[PDB]
């Protein structure tokens, strides 16, 4: 939830998250795995907390 | 290296305490089986009592 | 007796997105009871709590009743 | 010269055993020991690059 | 006692491509203590070191923080 697009809520849903997420630990988490979860499915993922 | 701040390994069971996998995600047993390589077997692996 | 090391979390979001609706619900905290870095990480925890709040509230009214007749009537 | 331009020692859970087990089992069987070690001149390959 | 043979590298770069950076970073070499045939190798070892420094610094410039937080505005 301390990433770019899932916090702003004016970043739209169906865009790739890997090209606008900052250089956080989620970036190197998603880089070594190489999947493309578009933001919004990461939103409720964070909202499970 | 990117998930040492996310996960910590617990060798708790006879099937689920294994030092080949624990030495990967824990850099304490990675020294312990470096000094005691005979502990790398799953049957003779030391676990907290 | 201790917890894990902290993640990276580079930069600040509050210094990047002033258009966030959870920003008025952010400043109910207090610096002067603790040092700067522990208050900073408490701000991180409160911000991710309110971010999860905003995603959950936009979830709960979404999956409840998005198939509507009134949008399909017109 | 009599100095070793050497990289720093890193640790693993194996204590050099995978390096030597590769270089003394897997290459001499699979390649039938059809290899020879070579040396490089690093300034020459950098000037090419 | 000796070394390994010399790569070819045909063609000159300084008399072909004149709008390259680090151009005042080349006049600070000594010429009187060694002849031209070994100063050739002494500058071949040095300009590759300069462009190695330049590509390394541009690499650590790119791969420092790879996105930008302030690009989230536009």
């Amino acid at each position: 939830a301390y990433n770019g697009p899932a916090f702003s809520h004016h970043f739209t849903r169906d865009e790739d998250i890997l090209d606008n997420l900052e250089n956080g630990t989620l970036r190197d988490l998603l880089e070594i795995s190489d999947l493309r979860p578009t933001v919004g499915m990461i939103r409720d993922l964070s909202a499970s907390f | 290296a990117v998930t040492q701040c996310l996960f910590h390994a617990i060798p708790f069971h006879m099937f689920y305490g294994d030092p080949r996998v624990a030495a990967t995600m824990h850099q304490d047993v990675a020294t312990f089986v470096m000094r005691n390589p005979q502990q790398r077997a799953v049957e003779a692996f030391n676990r907290p009592e | 007796a201790r917890r894990l090391p902290k993640p990276t979390l580079q930069g600040r979001l509050e210094a990047d997105f002033p258009d966030s609706p959870l920003l008025p619900k952010f400043q109910e905290l207090n610096q002067n009871n603790l040092p700067n870095d522990v208050f900073r990480e408490a701000q991180r925890s409160y911000l991710v709590f309110l971010t999860s709040q905003f995603c959950y509230e936009e979830y709960v009214q979404r999956t409840f009743g998005v198939p509507r007749r009134q949008r399909a009537i017109d | 010269d009599f100095r070793l331009h050497l990289g720093p020692y890193v640790d693993e859970g194996h204590a050099d055993v995978l390096e030597k087990i590769f270089y003394y089992v897997f290459l001499p069987t699979c390649t039938n020991a059809h290899m020879c070690g070579l040396g490089v001149d690093f300034q020459h390959v950098a000037q090419t690059l």
